[PDB]
DNA sequence: TGGATCTGGCCTG
DNA sequence: CAGGCCAGATCCA
């Protein structure tokens, strides 16, 4: 379940358009965000208790704002 | 190539690829220093000359045995002759998109240009012998690339290129190549200090270009979202890459981060970072080392270059 | 005369040109590190301890309404007397210059603890341009206690800096201003006696005299081998500023100054050319109305000082400078220190 | 070639009236010898011998540079 | 016995 | 694999 959030997270922010490529996965970023911190507050407590790394902060908190401001994320990436 | 050329040559008897000096002669036309702009108003210390071409990127850095030591190589592209040569090389791809919304030809309104520049150091890169400083074996690249173009018609605006690649090596033009360490924080800021300033000049000025017969004024806003998150700490007053204070975009600790991680918002930018440093330098409030960094959260160090606060995707996948 | 190799810790890739020594009550201390601030020592200034010819960099802490300067990378070094330090502009390391100055004092102390004070001061009048390389010494002129300050590098002015030449420097103006510590008053004094900018001087200090010798004008791109003499009264109104030329000086540029005896200082190292090392020492046997400048034995240098192109150093005020010599490629630890003994 | 950038990096030490060096020393040596090596005849110090390294140490001016560090003349003309 | 002092874990490259 | 920071285990006057 972990795995299958993770695949519906990352459309979200590796589409160049979301608005117009992942409109559904878009709709319930906020969902998948909050369960894949609940999951790694209870079944993962043995590493993400009072330490969180940097990204899955990023990713858990950030993105939606990001889209809204910008308007796509991975077309500003450093890939190129 | 002369190669290929000589043997063809030699084989078929006509001429069906050009001269190298030919290919040269050709070669001036697509490098900067060689249309005219006019600026107005004229950009603040920046020099009106149109012909400027590749200019040493240690601006005349003072290399005396009297001053600091000086160990890298620089050569950079003057920013506003760069765009020019950018923005010119898809003249016919502009008028191309202004024709597919049925828009004019000669339409003169001013163009809203986005950029996104990238500056990202490299590893492993082989020093070579000869005359020189003692250069290290590190190579930093500044970049930019032209994302959408747009004009103001009527009440409301119009897009008229988007890159369709944004991620591809064929859009990163290239800016200022220094063999300089991304870490040395020095040279970084000697070196890059002319760009920024060029950047912050052009950042309320027009730009005129003779675009195909009839002169259209020009608009620049800039984002700096090509960086990495290590870059973008040593760059913007972030110390380190691992603390306390983890995000780039949220004054939230690492405890309450890992405690709430749902509820976020975006607060960090380049002014609220440069009152902080201020904040840090003069201690108004007469406090300790522990509680002015409490009061600061993180910021110990004079940002230079205005990063935008957004999340890079490669290195998040990368670390994800 | 004795010279001894130093060992550094794991702050080696700490020290860079444009460092100053402090002492305090025989205490040494650091100043001027590479980049900002870390978490190791968020204050900046360090704790210059040799053992055994062995340096090991503890943090120092500032006070509690202290104001946490910036590390200047070429400051102007001075030495107030209640016994404080005071150091002028500089070098920020993101390379723009500051015409701020700052006030050092040790606050309390404790069992090898220590916590300084900074304090912010605004000068007012005849402001002086940001600026590096110049040299501030105090004065004593009928129970008067006053700074003077002399001209250096800076930065070409903000009408006429153009981002080409964005980096390019040009000597200070030839203008000898007045600094008032307790009043942060400034007023400017142009004497004809001065034609030329001088960087990278050593300032010599007495009852009511500088001795400035040395000196590189990069405006003429010459190291004059000359000496001014400045003498300076307080009288009731208005200060009288006096400098004469004197004979018998060195052409010297970035030299290091040491005070080992009462009345007697002695020059070591630095630039006669841009190739050129300043090979031999040079003592300087102050004196109430007479000047001699006469020169010693040359310590048996290494042969890296020998075949080196660049050192750099400072006092450390017990009879001894610190003096430095790149070591090799980043690919020992980029950086060999030295120790100089002055009698 | 290598041999002779160690009989050189050992020359540079005098070592026949120094038969006990210490690792410090050694690693002294090997610093100066690559410093006024760059400075002189401009090679960058490498780990791994190449043939190109070979050939330009392989010259003259090299017994000339690394003689300018030897105090003692029966070394140098030995060298030479 | 209460801060110094290594020391390994963790974060980004 | 370098580099920097933080929580933890010794430790020594
Ligand atoms: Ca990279
Ligand atoms: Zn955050």
């Amino acid at each position: 379940e972990l795995m299958d959030l993770y695949l519906k997270m990352k459309p979200v922010w590796r589409s160049s358009c979301p608005a117009k490529e992942c409109p559904e996965s878009l709709c319930q970023y906020s969902f998948n965000s909050q369960r894949f911190a609940e999951l790694l507050s209870t079944k993962f407590k043995y590493r993400y208790e009072g330490k969180i790394t940097n990204y899955f902060h990023k990713t858990l908190a950030h993105v939606p704002e990001i889209i809204e401001r910008d308007g796509s994320i991975g077309a500003w990436a450093s890939e190129g | 190539y002369h190669k290929m050329y000589r043997t063809v040559k030699a084989i078929t008897g006509r001429q069906i690829f050009q001269p190298l000096h030919a290919l040269r002669n050709a070669e001036k036309v697509l490098l900067p220093g060689y249309h005219p702009f006019e600026w107005q108003p004229p950009l603040k210390n920046v020099s009106s000359r149109t012909d400027v071409g590749i200019i040493d990127g240690l601006s005349g850095l003072a290399s005396s045995v009297d001053e600091y030591p000086v160990d890298t190589i620089a050569k950079r592209f003057r920013y506003d002759s760069a765009l020019v040569s950018a923005l010119m090389d898809m003249e016919e791809d502009i008028l191309e998109g202004m024709r597919s919304q049925d828009l004019d030809d000669y339409l003169n309104g001013p163009f809203t240009v986005v950029v996104k520049e990238s500056c990202d150091g490299m590893g492993d890169v082989s020093e070579k012998h000869g005359s020189g400083p003692a250069v290290p074996e590190k190579a930093v690249r500044f970049s930019f690339t032209v994302m959408r173009i747009t004009i103001e018609h009527g009440s409301q605006n119009v897009k008229v290129f988007e890159e369709p690649k944004p991620n591809s090596e064929l859009c990163c033009k290239p800016l200022c190549l220094m063999l300089a360490d991304e870490s040395d924080h020095e040279t970084l800021t000697a070196i890059l200090s002319p760009l920024i300033a060029e950047r912050e000049a052009m950042k309320s000025s027009e730009l005129t270009l003779e675009m195909g017969g009839i002169p259209r004024t020009f608009k620049f806003i800039f984002r700096g979202t090509g960086y990495d998150e290590k870059l973008v700490r040593e760059v913007e007053g972030l110390e380190a890459s691992g603390s306390v204070y983890i995000c780039t975009l949220c004054d939230t600790t690492r405890l309450e981060a890992s405690q709430n991680l749902v509820f976020h918002s975006i607060t960090r930018s380049h002014a609220e970072n440069l009152q902080r440093y201020e904040v840090w330098r003069s201690n108004p409030y007469h406090e300790s080392v522990e509680e002015l960094r409490d009061r600061v959260k993180g910021v110990s160090a004079k940002p230079f270059i205005e990063t935008v606060p957004s999340i890079d995707a490669l290195h998040c996948d990368i670390g994800n | 005369m004795s010279l001894q190799m130093v060992t550094v810790g794991h702050n080696i890739a700490l020290i860079q040109p444009g460092f100053s020594l402090m002492n305090f009550d025989g205490q040494v201390f650091f100043f001027g590190q590479k980049g900002w601030p870390k978490r190791s020592c968020p204050t900046g200034v360090f704790h210059f301890d040799i053992k055994q010819n062995h340096l090991k960099l503890k943090p120092a802490i500032f006070s509690k309404d202290s104001c946490y300067l910036p590390p200047l990378r070429y400051p102007a070094t001075c030495s107030y007397k209640k016994h404080q330090y005071i150091i002028h502009g500089g070098k920020t390391p993101n390379n723009e210059l500051s015409d701020k100055i700052y006030i050092m004092s040790v606050a309390c102390k404790n069992n090898k603890k220590v916590t300084f004070r900074c304090t912010e001061k605004d000068l007012v009048g005849d402001v002086p341009e940001p600026r590096y390389g110049h040299s501030i010494d105090v004065v004593y002129s009928r129970g008067k206690s006053m700074g003077v300050l002399f001209g250096g590098r800076s930065y070409m002015p903000s009408t006429q800096r153009t981002t080409e030449k964005w980096n390019s420097v040009a000597d200070c103006l030839p203008h000898v201003f007045l600094i008032d510590f307790e009043f942060g008053c400034a007023t400017s004094y142009i004497l004809p006696e001065l034609q030329d900018g001088l960087s990278f001087h050593v300032s010599i200090a007495r009852n009511d005299t500088v001795y400035i010798l040395g000196g590189h004008s990069l405006a003429s791109n010459i190291r004059p081998a000359n000496l001014y003499r400045i003498r300076v009264d307080l009288p009731l109104g208005t200060p009288a500023v006096n400098c004469t030329v004197l004979p018998g000086g060195i052409s010297v540029s970035s030299a290091i100054l040491t005070q080992t005896n009462n009345d007697e200082f002695v020059i070591v190292g630095g630039y006669q050319l841009e190739n050129q090392k300043r090979m031999v020492c040079s003592l300087v046997s102050l004196g109430d109305n007479t000047i001699e400048i006469s020169e010693m034995e040359t310590p048996d240098w290494t042969s890296d000082i020998k075949h080196s192109k660049i050192w750099f150093g400072s006092n450390m005020g017990n009879g001894t400078i610190f003096l430095g010599i790149p070591g090799d490629n980043k690919q020992s630890e980029a950086f060999y220190f030295y120790t100089l003994r002055c009698s | 070639a290598a041999e002779f950038y160690k009989i050189f990096q050992l020359e540079i030490g005098e070592v026949y009236k120094h038969p006990n060096a210490s690792k410090e020393e050694r690693k002294r040596w090997q610093a100066t010898l690559d410093k006024h090596l760059r400075k002189r005849m401009n090679l960058k110090p490498i780990m791994r011998m190449n043939g190109n390294f070979a050939r330009k140490l392989m010259t003259q001016e090299t017994v000339d540079a690394v003689c300018e560090l030897i105090p003692s003349e029966e070394r140098h003309e030995a060298l030479r």
